[PDB]
């Protein structure tokens, strides 16, 4: 049994540190560390015993008591944002590798919008006649982007966005109802956000 | 005290 | 505090007549004090020993499953080592392995081993660094190349440079009425005639402990190492054991030879011949 | 890499379901897991070869397990329960102790009635003027609606090919109604191009909507469609201006 | 790869007919493990034997000591019964006082 933060963040280009606690640990457990990307099948990331073990992308560093331990991610990326586990499976030999992964750690990995430009656009259906949806974009990740207080209104969570040609990373929240006594102006109130966002006539 | 080998052959 | 802790396991499959065996049994020098059989009916060490019985039931539960989690990796390497051979699933096969750590007076450890033989042939062993393997034929390559792949050496390592030390330190201790104790051997002569011009000189000696010992005739105080009989060391089934040494002497000149005993239970080496009576 | 069929059930409460899993050629070692929402995997049962040898982790006598020449390996739940509902995983190794690959998983929902499954609806909002004036950039914004069981992937489909670049899908669904248990889902996804694309009226955006529904072996008398697999997409045409 | 086992029958105790002794049955250096040793007494085999548990030396062979509490006797014999692979017939190695 392990137990790390329930949650991490780090912009991209930057080292991540992700911490785990491991008191009774046994001298001949190994430390274990596997992720989990979005809806895809738990990945291996790396394991050792004592001594650090390096390696490109991730490397891992051991207490000298060894009851605890870090995995560090030498330069985070988008794809990097995952669920981290710190596992081990050897159970000071009771265990056969069979894994316990705990909560984990969930790591969001914020882009770094270089050129803010926050606004609400209200955009119209293609198809429909009075369906409307409210894209608030191109904010800075400082910005944090909340449920609203309205049941009738949903919000979704904030997600990277990445033009690849033109390298072009950028945030957006999408905000919508059924009613219409809603529209932009209001939609993200319940938010803080930068106080020159744009709002279009 | 035994040791808890996992690692098979 | 110069001994040594050191572990027998053994692993043999039993096709076409039930599940397979496993053994592990405990030793310090020549006294066993713990041991782990599959077939045991409790978990209650048919080999069970004083100063160990004298530990919580977590260290007796915590040992007794390890040794559980470990006759499933030994029933993973049996059936690999059928494949890296190629051998039926009919035919009986053993695994056997052998591991401790070696001290000085000092009480720290001198040497660490850990090896490991299929059906009676090394397999593959570790280093004296205890860091890198020595596969004797290629499929203990195989194994080889997986096990320094998942660095399984600094795993071995830490249990000798660790676990094994501490915990031989502490058995020591808690058992200084026992451990480093010898007893000396009881000797005597017997003569017994062959014929009429020859009759046979047996030196034995009796109930010592360590094993270890040294039997030695001479004739007018030529070494007789070559023309000697020698049995092997036997256990006499109280913690004690047996030797003795034979040589074959004319019908007169019994009295030219003199057997020699070394024993750490022993002041001095001793010196003895036949007495008539 | 390891699979795992089918990616995708719904079941009726009481039901009996079978997920299957193909581990990489030549492991020895086949693990099981089932992980539900916002938990960590949790271990289920394990194979050595052919053997089944730490069942430790199965819930109860409903889960059977097997793995008949210790390569492909079947999990069948008998009398399924909404406590079932959860993504199964499966993992192969080298040996017990050596490192786990895992399959894609089998994300499995069980309701208490099949007239609970319902096809998204599928929507395409245009890109404001507003953006592109502002940004020379447009972003079509696609919500796809009323599903259950939440099943669904959703793509972008420019002039009649894939795209990836400049998309971007919210990971996970939002309850239209939170306050329910059978509550149908959302969800959301961007396509973000320039100005100079979109206003191509020849450019052609689709939005499409892979739904995971009932199969043939379902019951169906509703009259409405039976909410069967299907791809449901909104589409729009680049607007000069 | 396979060993013949060495047989040793001797008493724990030097035998004095009239004081009780035990008679051991050492069975050491075999391969494999599957053994099977009997005592036996005028050619009856004693059914009063407890044994020693399996272990092995640094070659890896195996060793075992069967034995039974007995008083020695001027007439008795006493004998080791071994069976094994590498056997064509058992192996039987009589009790010799003197050795």
């Amino acid at each position: 049994k392990t137990t790390q933060p329930n949650s991490m963040e780090s912009n991209e280009e930057e080292p991540v540190h992700l911490p785990c606690n491991h008191s009774t640990i046994s001298g001949t457990d190994y430390i274990h560390w596997y992720r989990q990307l979005p809806s895809q099948g738990p990945e291996y990331v790396i394991h050792g015993l004592t001594s650090n073990v390096n390696n490109r992308m991730a490397s891992l560093a051991i207490a000298e008591d060894r009851k605890s331990s870090t995995l560090i991610l030498h330069r985070a990326t988008l794809r990097d944002a995952a669920v981290y586990y710190c596992i081990l499976p050897l159970a000071g030999g009771t265990s056969y590798g069979k894994l316990t992964f705990g909560q984990g750690t969930i790591l969001t990995v914020h882009p770094n919008i270089q050129n803010p430009d926050p606004a609400v656009y209200q955009l119209r259906d293609s198809k429909s006649s009075d369906k409307s949806v409210c894209l608030f974009t191109d904010f800075d990740s400082q910005t944090n982007v909340s449920q609203s207080k309205d049941s009738d209104v949903y919000i979704t969570d904030k997600t990277v966005l990445d033009m690849r040609s033109m390298d072009f990373k950028s945030n957006s929240a999408v905000a919508w109802s059924n009613k219409s006594d809603f529209a932009c102006a209001n939609a993200f109130n319940n938010s803080i956000i930068p106080e020159d966002t744009f709002f279009p006539s | 005290f035994l040791r808890g080998r996992a690692y098979g052959l | 505090g110069s001994h040594s802790m050191r572990y027998f396991d053994t692993a043999m499959s039993r096709p076409g007549r039930g599940e397979p065996r496993f053994i592990s049994v405990g030793y310090v020098d020549d006294t066993q004090f713990v041991r782990f059989d599959s077939d045991a009916a409790s978990p209650r060490e048919e080999p069970r020993a004083p100063w160990i019985e004298q530990e919580g039931p977590e260290y007796w539960d915590r040992n007794t499953q390890i040794f559980k989690t470990n006759t499933q990796t030994d029933r993973e390497s049996l059936r690999n080592l059928r494949g890296y051979y190629n051998q039926s699933e009919a035919g009986s096969h053993t695994l056997q392995s052998m591991y401790g750590c070696d001290v000085g007076p000092d009480g720290r450890l001198l040497r660490g081993h850990n090896q490991y033989a299929y059906d009676g042939k090394d397999y593959i062993a570790l280093n004296e660094d205890l860091r890198s393997w020595t596969a004797a034929d290629t499929a203990a390559q195989i194994t080889q190349r997986k096990w320094e792949a998942a660095r399984v050496a600094e795993q071995d390592r830490a249990y000798l440079e660790g676990t094994c030390v501490e915990w031989l330190r502490r058995y020591l201790e808690n058992g200084k009425d026992t451990l480093e104790r010898a007893d000396p051997p009881k000797t005597h002569v017997t003569h017994h005639p062959i014929s009429d011009h020859e009759a046979t000189l047996r030196c034995w000696a009796l109930g010592f402990y360590p094993a270890e010992i040294t039997l030695t005739w001479q004739r007018d105080g030529e070494d007789q190492t070559q023309d000697t009989e020698l049995v092997e060391t036997r256990p006499a089934g109280d913690r004690t054991f047996q030797k003795w040494a034979a040589v074959v002497v004319p019908s007169g000149e019994e009295q030219r030879y003199t057997c020699h005993v070394q024993h750490e239970g022993l002041p001095k080496p001793l010196t003895l011949r036949w007495e008539p009576s | 890499g390891v699979s795992q069929s089918p990616r995708y059930k719904v079941a009726k409460r009481g039901q009996d379901v079978a997920l299957r899993c193909d581990p990489i050629s030549g492991h020895v070692s086949l693990f099981w897991y089932q992980q539900a929402l916002g938990q960590g995997p949790e271990f289920l049962t394990y194979f050595q070869n052919e053997a089944q040898l730490d069942k430790s982790g199965l819930p109860s006598d409903r889960f059977f397990a097997e793995r008949p020449e210790g390569s492909v390996s079947t999990l069948k739940i008998q009398r399924t329960q909404q406590e079932d509902s959860a993504v199964y995983l499966c993992a192969s190794s080298l040996g017990q102790a050596y490192e786990q690959y895992f399959g894609p998983g089998t994300r499995l929902t069980v309701t208490e009635d099949l007239k609970n499954v319902f096809p998204p609806e599928v929507a395409v909002f245009e890109p404001s003027e507003a953006e592109i004036s502002h940004t020379q950039k447009a972003t079509l914004v696609c919500l796809a609606t009323g599903f259950y069981p939440d099943h669904v992937e959703l793509s972008w489909w420019v002039n009649g090919k894939e795209v990836h670049s400049g998309v971007s899908t919210d990971p996970q669904p939002l309850k239209e109604q939170p306050a329910l248990n059978d509550s149908r889902y959302a969800l959301s996804s961007r396509l973000r191009v320039s100005a100079t694309f979109w206003q191509n009226p020849r450019n052609h955006f689709r939005c499409q909507v892979q739904f995971y529904g009932l199969s043939e072996n379902d019951e169906w008398t509703q009259d409405r469609a039976k909410p069967v697999t299907q791809i449901v997409s909104a589409e729009a045409w680049g607007r000069a201006d | 790869i396979q060993r013949t086992p060495k047989i040793q029958v001797y008493s724990r105790h030097p035998a004095e007919n009239g004081k009780s002794n035990f008679l051991n049955c050492y069975v050491s250096g075999f391969h494999p493990s599957d053994i099977e040793v009997d005592l036996l007494k005028n050619g009856e085999r004693i059914e009063k034997v407890e044994h020693s548990d399996l272990s092995f030396s640094k070659d890896w062979s195996f060793y075992l000591l069967y034995y039974t509490e007995f008083t020695p006797t001027e007439k008795d014999e006493y004998a080791c019964r071994v069976n094994h692979v590498t056997l064509s017939q058992p192996k039987i190695v009589k009790w010799d006082r003197d050795m």
